């Protein structure tokens, strides 16, 4: 029921930390 | 007045010179035919953070520096930059004041600090310590005269004394969690301060509007005030004198010196335009002495008009108090210190507390969230509308753009780079919904399952903008289900705001506010 939202969770914080990664530098 | 392109609205505060400013205003429109509206607004200095949050304010804010450290960590003023060759006109001190992590948030226009004020045919030559007041007072009540008065309401007024044999705000970079109101010294000066009402040489009624009508009647001796007073003495003929501060067991009495300050709002479209008026019209001579016959200035940042008024004496014993005290500090607790320390003055003073007590309550209340969520609701709107635009929605109030300035840059920002971010993950967030089956029984604690679940190992500006894009598609998605309306819009958008500032508002500004989120995704 739930521990869908840990996946979707889990999803999310990869995904913005590809983010983050791909503007370490300007 | 409302803000309006091509206008200035100035707020500044009703015991300053507002006429001679207004008519620097009047001259400013004859020569280029822009007008100048000025305003005295009651308690402009708390409303100016609630209204400034939402975009609304004036242009120019006038106050002293303590204040401002607390607007600029909220976002609410524009960075200000001046050439060198105007940087060098006024003193470096002044510019100092108005500098919060190493950006000068306002131009300074003046060095404020209190002095004693004397009748000099009443009290001829004035005493040089606190200590020696009670023996004057009965010697003039016999007169039916008194020695002092002065303002016990505020506490700007008691703290040279309490400060004079080690009351202390914040230990110096600044220990939040080290207050000093509560040490021997501080209980030391307002214990002295105490007792002259207790005996009956003071009122603890007394208000600036008593004591001022006293000295300037004659009734009174001595007053204590600041430069903004000598105006008022002036006409009622008294002959007065100004001079040092007395002393408190043999050390000088500390006053916290303000240097009154012009802040621009962080909201205003006229920033330019209110730079060159201040460094074209108010800072020179004519126009700095234009307000100073209204109400005096005091010691001006101007260097070229100072060096005339610096020949007056009362501005001399003005730059004296001003060096024996210390320039307050403008970092964003400066509030909660100053709240603290009027309850415990305002409590001994009327004998609802003993000083031991009510300074023990000024440490604990010196130490340690709505109007940060209506900061960040205003972000939040801007990017819950578009992509409500995007899918097709035609949502109550998220009609229309009209962004104002500090979130038209913001907006910019996190439209590009959240595109960045689910245009490489289309599939996940197009089926994201049909995974949870939300409800409107269930809808509450899947979000705040799904936004703790993405924090708990930490964060960063990425985990912020999917946090930002998770519940702005959770929104679309609640507007989209005929059981949960529009009603549930503005609910998840105040779900996201609240969680923002109650969970992330610490991490956002150690990493630099709003200013740091532009230069960490900054282009090219
Ligand atoms: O006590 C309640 C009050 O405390 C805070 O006000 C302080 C001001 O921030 C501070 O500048 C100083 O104010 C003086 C101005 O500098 C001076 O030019 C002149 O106008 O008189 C002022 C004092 O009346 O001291 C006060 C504290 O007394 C806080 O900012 C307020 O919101 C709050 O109402």
């Amino acid at each position: 029921n739930g521990t869908v939202n840990k996946e979707v969770a889990h999803c999310l914080k990869r995904i913005g930390d590809d983010l983050v990664n791909n503007h370490q530098l300007n | 007045m409302k803000i309006e392109e091509g206008k200035l609205v100035i707020w500044i505060n009703g015991d300053k010179g507002y006429n001679g400013l207004a008519e620097v205003g009047k001259k400013f429109e004859k020569d280029t035919g822009i007008k100048v509206t000025v305003e005295h607004p009651d308690k402009l200095e708390e409303k100016f953070p609630q209204v400034a949050a939402t975009g609304d304010g004036p242009d120019i804010i006038f106050w002293a520096h303590d204040r401002f450290g607390g607007y600029a960590q909220s976002g609410l003023l524009a960075e200000i930059t001046p050439d060198k060759a105007f940087q060098d006109k006024l003193y470096p001190f002044t510019w100092d004041a108005v500098r919060y992590n190493g950006k000068l948030i306002a131009y300074p226009i003046a060095v404020e600090a209190l002095s004693l004020i004397y009748n000099k045919d009443l009290l001829p030559n004035p005493p040089k310590t606190w200590e020696e007041i009670p023996a004057l007072d009965k010697e003039l009540k016999a007169k039916g005269k008194s020695a002092l008065m002065f303002n016990l309401q505020e506490p700007y007024f008691t703290w040279p004394l309490i400060a004079a044999d080690g009351g202390y705000a914040f230990k110096y970079k600044y220990d939040i969690k080290d207050v000093g109101v509560d040490n021997a010294g501080a209980k030391a000066g307002l214990t002295f301060l105490v007792d002259l009402i207790k005996n009956k040489h003071m009122n603890a009624d007394t208000d600036y509007s008593i004591a001022e009508a006293a000295f300037n009647k004659g009734e009174t001796a001595m007053t204590i005030n600041g430069p903004w007073a000598w105006s008022n003495i002036d006409t009622s003929k008294v002959n007065y004198g100004v001079t040092v501060l007395p002393t408190f067991k043999g050390q000088p009495s500390k006053p916290f010196v303000g240097v009154l300050s012009a802040g621009i709002n962080a909201a205003s479209p006229n920033k330019e335009l209110a730079k060159e008026f201040l460094e074209n019209y108010l800072l020179t001579d004519e126009g700095l002495e234009a307000v100073n016959k209204d109400k005096p200035l005091g010691a001006v940042a101007l260097k070229s008009y100072e060096e005339e008024l610096a020949k007056d004496p009362r501005i001399a014993a003005t730059m004296e108090n001003a060096q024996k005290g210390e320039i307050m500090p403008n970092i964003p607790q400066m509030s909660a210190f100053w709240y603290a320390v009027r309850t415990a003055v305002i409590n001994a003073a009327s004998g609802r507390q003993t000083v031991d007590e009510a300074l023990k309550d000024a440490q604990t209340n010196s130490s340690s969230p709505n109007a940060q969520e209506d900061n960040y609701k205003r972000i939040v709107k801007s990017y819950v509308g578009e992509k409500l635009r995007k899918k097709g929605l035609k949502i109550r109030g998220y009609e229309g753009e009209e962004l104002k300035p500090p979130v038209i840059e913001i907006a910019k920002t996190l439209q590009r780079v959240g595109d960045e971010l689910e245009s490489a993950n289309t599939d996940f967030f197009k089926n994201m919904c049909d995974q949870l089956q939300i409800t409107p029984s269930t809808a509450y604690p899947t979000f705040q399952s799904i936004a703790d679940e993405i924090f708990v190992s930490g964060k960063n500006w990425g985990r912020v903008v999917a946090f930002l894009t998770f519940g702005g598609n959770f929104a679309v998605h609640c507007a989209l289900r005929a059981d949960m309306g529009e009603e549930y819009v503005d609910r998840v958008v105040n779900w996201i705001s609240k969680y923002m500032a109650v969970n992330l508002d610490y991490w956002i500004n150690q990493q630099g506010g709003w200013d740091g989120f532009l230069i960490f995704f900054e282009k090219t």
